């Protein structure tokens, strides 16, 4: 489901040793993480120059041609519910999302959240772990359609 | 000495100071070549134990 | 066998115009001939310093975090005769290593020598000429277990 | 038919994110076009030097080991009309070469057009849409065998 809409549209980065977290496309913009390190795999855009957003720890550039099948469209339409998610399901109860305990790990901190119908609403950076079903930093929109962050307490950045 | 003859002392003193560079550093090389040649039989082996 | 086991194990050289050499993963190091040129693939591995054993004609060095599941021990305890091979089935009779003429070449130095356990034996570099059976050119270890370079006479290196 | 033919000898060109034209090895040169910018794929077929032509607005080269599969041979033994090509069958009435409406865009600007033996006969160019059909600028063999060129009014590289 997911999985099926994020590839080749999710596009990893690796130290030049493993991969150290994901890469988007959303909206005609490539964004990373701040603090992954490393190229990107995909070399048409690994040569985009990429403008620091050091408030919300992303990278972000234009695409140069992939305007089609890299779009990705974004809502900040978040209605409260379930949620698909690379790994599992997520949920927007409360104005947070949470993932179950176990799962999100280091390398694996650009992977969008997407709708029901194929939207990204959120970008994932890092996370805390709240007791079960723990919360997790995320770059998202708010009802005007600016970014905003969601850092709860004291979420280690993988 | 030098106040004696200058340029002879000093190009003394030179040849010393150059023979003795010159020693220490063909000291170090071979000692260095010495514990490279006989810690790569055994770099090469982990398994095997070194006398 | 021999085929499964050496798969994701025996990593190509390419010169930039083909194969043309094999670089081992064995014992916790990484080995590749001196004489083969070009450069090592799988990135992560093509990244980490090898030092020079002009010796036994390899550089070597340590591998990256993979210390699990790519160990590939060797072993010192040498039986004679009937080991197995990536090009088929090599022998150990009086202390040297004898294949069926025409096999090998250039383009494949560096490929090791499996046990019946799988277990590394050998690791050629060269060859020299019998008329029926091909003597190899190879860095073994010795009933001490340091390492050892047996080249018979005539060695084409390729 | 031709499709299938010229695969694997028709080598693309990449204008860094897409394919703007097609390189040929025909009787061991690598024929591309001037006009077609970027840069040309594989690594045997790429690091050569090659010799600007400025009249033909073509440039040619050698294949180092590929002259086993360097098989397409260029003939100007040619009747008028009823040839092979990548798209569709082109059609050689009143000594020039033309075909349907629509078909040929960017991307399409150097792939050969074939015999019915599988030999080379023509290079495209551009075109140009007038007269009664649309016809093509196009680097063809004379009937001495001299390499020429034949080009319509207002024949721009489509």
């Amino acid at each position: 489901m997911c999985m099926k809409l994020e590839s080749d549209k999710t596009f990893p980065i690796m130290l030049n040793g493993q991969v150290n977290g994901y890469a988007c496309v959303v909206g005609g913009r490539l964004m990373k993480p701040l603090h992954v390190e490393g190229k990107i795999d995909n070399e048409q855009l690994a040569a985009v120059k990429l403008k620091k957003a050091s408030m919300y720890d992303l990278e972000y550039g234009d695409v140069p041609q992939n305007m089609k099948s890299d779009t990705l469209q974004y809502t900040s339409d978040k209605p409260p519910g379930f949620y698909n998610w690379h790994h599992g399901a997520v949920q927007y109860e409360n104005g947070r999302f949470t993932v179950p305990r176990g799962v999100g790990g280091k390398g694996d901190s650009g992977r969008p959240i997407l709708d029901n119908r194929g939207r990204v609403v959120a970008i994932v950076l890092g996370g805390a772990n709240e007791g079960t079903r723990t919360a997790l930093s995320v770059v998202t929109w708010n009802q005007k359609g600016v970014t905003i962050k969601d850092t709860p307490e004291g979420s280690e950045p993988w | 000495y030098y106040h004696r003859h200058p340029v002879y002392t000093v190009i003394v003193l030179c040849g010393v100071a150059l023979a003795i560079l010159v020693g220490t550093a063909s000291s170090a090389a071979c000692i260095a070549k010495a514990r490279r040649d006989c810690l790569t039989p055994y770099a090469l082996a982990p398994n095997a134990t070194v006398p």
